[PDB]
């Protein structure tokens, strides 16, 4: 198609010249473009030069990229008849890419890597001075396994079944195949991870093309890289962890103190560099991204052992308890907090080097490690590494006392996001940035400063198949104003709005998905609604996303949606744009043909974080009180707009309330503003015009 | 604790706890105001904290935010010995090895003081304090 062909030419010229490009792709028709453009762009140079580094935000997009990549393999193998070196490595979740926890553990928690470290330590201990090896090991590093992938694609599911048949473990296959430089499909939380980005950065060996897919929550991921809430219980886990460290000190000092002195000599002689250069296949700890930290010559507590580290650690956690037991409102400057700490007790600005080393020493002296104590020690260790370094833009904040019991909390505020993304513009080039929910695309040259080119979407045809109306008059124009407050006002008006949702849902009974700015309105209309005929006549049942989302509940709600729409029933999907699961799988009538939006998206205000980042961005780009109520809400609404668009062969309609939507842009800017009662008959005609123009335009 | 803060005034929570609870550095024992004031007011005698025999002196008290007696003693002795050693042969030229070795020696001295060993090495550390003070006077 010519429209996507233009984006192919843009990707070509930006990959051949520019080092980074902001490309705006139309929603639903821009996923398969870059996947083939990158491969052909690799074949025109020479077959193995740059590799695809596709980055998504969810796992569903990773699976879609895997099956579409398989469509690329079949596409290139069915048109030429020649077999080439296949690519495609599926890097997914650790719990989903492991087989043993499904045989004995029967758990899908985040502690599967700890059990994997127990098995790996079992292998190392059966190869040194002596649990079993695991299920199958010692044959995952051979050439045959290194060639099972280039000869045949085994990614994720095919790798899970292939490992279940060939009696292998997929974790070491993927880990050993990161250096093979295949098409890696991982998420943003792995490229910028203060524990994963280092090893991945050391295995990919750079020199590739990075593809930022749906790069609209990049600031959200850079924010989520820090901010850890200290909620008084971590102080108890740190106290019990310090007691466990004292017991371990009594154990290593009781009988076996030679290994601690030998490793201590390894620290005095070769320091952290030798300690990390000698150990292989050993569990590591957290770090504030060593490539971004750039701090060498880590001295081990001014050349000291473990008793001094646990003494200064007890003093440090006691100082933390002292700083967390205060009045109520108090803000901290990370420099003033470090100076106050120095006034309490001298410890200098080197507890970072004192944590990254002592944690590894304790690991080298521990054989039975408790998970909660070690986890709390890793939390306090991260807090130390981030009060010792990284201060520009960092802002320690104490949550106020609001009952005062449920209160002693201390959160650290992260720094400028440009710093975190920075290394990719030295490691790499021609980083393609594609997103279908960006409008306007000027807040990415502004916020996050980087020199790039701007390419907007140039595809807009068959406007009769993309019904895009907006509702302004709700029959009284009183719910659009009351539906914009943080706390709802006049419950009777909200009940009238819900009645309007009952009338609208009754008018168009063909799959409805409703998005809310928060769960307060949902919990207010679901308690006592004075009506339920929509569930009793057209919808049979209603689908509600819990304010505390669950994986199995959401999965049963989505499968219930597909089966309900495949039985000719339909169901209303009351979800939150700010909640979990942003979806993205459409291209069928099983999804909501009509989508309802309750006003415009809103972010929770009256929070210390929004004021800290508010004044920070105010000092940075001077975009105060203007972009945090239109850019974020524009992205959250665009997440709902992207679900309506699903190819030109399909149709749909999305109703946006509130006049304030005119102040923001939108994908395909062709919108007509009228009432809701008129939109009922208008949609009643569109449900037939969309069915008439299909065979006429074909 | 809320159940022990003075052998006579161990439970003053329902009596409007408006009095502080001082701790003498030569006892490490909590005594409420109305008791300790009479203690050092009638003469420097020992407190009856669970049969305590160490003499409580007049004044020379301190406010405690409670960081355990071990860490409080280690930070008091730590600061005192840190002031006795001062900065002798520290930032004199910029060396990192000998500096960290001397800091290791100082922290080992503070360790031997907070542990006590057998009341033999600590006396040698006291003679080291007199020697360092003699070097600071000159
Ligand atoms: S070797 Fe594989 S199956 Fe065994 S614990 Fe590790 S990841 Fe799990
Ligand atoms: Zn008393
Ligand atoms: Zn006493």
């Amino acid at each position: 198609y010519p429209e996507q062909y233009n984006y192919m030419c843009d990707i070509k010229k930006t990959l051949d010249v520019g080092g980074n490009s902001i490309l705006e792709m139309p929603s639903g028709t821009g996923k398969t473009v870059s996947l083939l453009s990158l491969t052909i762009a690799y074949q025109m140079h020479y077959p193995e030069h740059r590799k695809i580094i596709y980055c998504s935000r969810t796992m569903s997009e990773i699976e879609k990229a895997l099956v579409e990549l398989e469509n690329l393999m079949d596409y290139r193998t069915k048109e030429l008849g020649y077999q080439e070196d296949f690519r495609g490595l599926g890097l997914t979740s650790r719990k989903n890419l492991c087989l043993h926890p499904e045989v004995s553990k029967e758990r899908k928690g985040t502690v599967v890597d700890e059990k994997c470290r127990r098995m790996t330590n079992g292998q190392a201990k059966r190869k040194l001075e002596e649990v079993e090896l695991c299920e199958y090991h010692e044959n995952l590093y051979n050439i045959e396994v290194e060639d099972y992938l280039p000869k045949g694609v085994f990614s994720f599911e095919k790798l899970l079944k292939y490992c279940e048949e060939k009696t292998l473990c997929p974790y070491f296959i993927v880990r050993r195949m990161i250096s093979l430089c295949n098409i890696i499909i991982y998420s943003y939380h792995y490229l910028l991870d203060p524990k994963i980005a280092e090893r991945v950065s050391n295995e990919v060996s750079k020199d590739s093309i990075v593809i930022f897919d749906e790069a609209h929550n990049i600031d959200n991921v850079c924010i989520e890289s820090l901010s850890l809430d200290l909620t008084t219980d971590a102080l108890r886990r740190a106290t019990r962890g310090a007691n466990a460290l004292d017991e371990r000190i009594s154990e290593v000092r009781k009988v076996d103190s030679q290994k601690l002195q030998d490793e201590y000599e390894k620290l005095v002689q070769g320091l952290x560099x030798x300690x990390x250069x000698x150990x292989x296949x050993x569990x590591x700890x957290x770090x504030x991204x060593x490539x971004x930290x750039x701090x060498x010559x880590x001295x081990x507590x001014x050349x000291x052992r473990a008793e001094h580290f646990v003494s200064f650690l007890k003093r440090l956690i006691e100082y933390l308890k002292t700083r967390m037991k205060v009045l109520h409102v108090i803000s901290e400057t990370p420099k003033s907090f470090l100076q106050h700490l120095k006034q309490l007790t001298f410890i200098e600005r080197k507890p970072l080097r004192f944590c990254s080393e002592r944690l590894s020493l304790l690991v080298r002296t521990l054989e039975v490690t408790e998970v909660e104590d070690f986890t709390a020690l890793k939390d306090i260790a991260t807090f130390a590494t981030l009060i010792s370094t990284y201060e520009e833009g960092f802002l320690l904040i104490i949550e106020p006392y609001e009952i005062a019991v449920p209160n002693p909390i201390m959160r650290f505020t992260c720094l400028d996001a440009s710093i975190a993304i920075k290394p990719v513009f030295e490691r790499f080039s021609s980083v393609i940035i594609t997103s279908g929910t960006i409008s306007p695309l000027d807040m990415y040259p502004r916020m996050l400063n980087f020199k790039t080119v701007l390419q907007k979407s140039y595809a807009m045809t068959l406007a009769k198949k993309s019904f895009l109306p907006m509702i302004i008059t709700k029959g009284s124009d009183q719910v659009a104003i009351s539906s914009r407050f943080e706390i709802r006002n006049d419950p009777s008006i909200v009940r009238n709005y819900g009645s309007m949702l009952v009338e609208f849902a009754k008018i168009t009974p063909d799959g409805m998905v409703v998005f809310f700015p928060s769960y307060l309105y949902m919990e207010s209309i679901v308690s006592m609604w004075q009506t339920m005929g929509i569930l009793d006549e057209v919808w049979k049942h209603k689908l509600i996303l819990v304010e505390t989302p669950d994986a199995q509940e959401t999965s049963l709600a989505l499968e219930t949606y597909r089966k309900a729409c495949s039985n000719g029933r339909g169901a209303i999907l009351l979800s939150v744009a700010r909640g979990k699961v942003s979806e993205g799988i459409d291209f069928d009538h099983q999804y909501g043909r009509t989508v309802l939006m309750i006003g415009i998206p809103f972010q929770y205000t009256e929070s210390r974080i929004l004021k800290a980042r508010l004044e920070f961005m105010r000092e940075n780009y001077r975009i105060r009180e203007n972009d945090f109520l239109s850019f974020d809400a524009m992205r959250h609404a665009a997440q709902c707009l992207g679900r309506v668009l699903r190819g030109k062969d399909d149709y749909g309609v999305m109703v946006l309330a509130d006049r304030r939507f005119s102040r923001k842009r939108s994908q395909l800017p062709k919108w007509i503003a009228q009432g809701l009662s008129d939109a009922d008959l208008n949609l009643s005609t569109d449900m037939a015009i969309s069915n008439t123009k299909q065979f006429l335009r074909t | 604790e809320n159940k022990d803060m003075c052998p006579i005034c161990k439970t003053d929570r329902y009596l409007s706890p408006d009095v502080k609870f001082l701790v003498n550095p030569e006892c490490y024992h909590r005594i409420c105001e109305s008791c300790v004031d009479r203690i050092f007011s009638l003469g420097p005698a020992q407190c009856p904290y669970k049969g305590c025999d160490k003499i409580l002196r007049k004044n020379k008290f301190k406010t405690q935010i409670f960081d355990d007696v071990e860490v409080e003693k280690e930070v008091d002795i730590r600061k005192r010995v840190f002031n006795v050693f001062n900065k002798t042969i520290d930032d004199f030229n910029g060396d990192l090895v000998e500096y960290n070795k001397y800091l290791e020696e100082v922290e080992d001295i503070i360790y031997k003081l907070d542990h006590g060993i057998d009341v033999a090495k600590t006396e040698e550390k006291l003679r080291t304090y007199e020697e360092l003070n003699k070097q600071l006077i000159m």
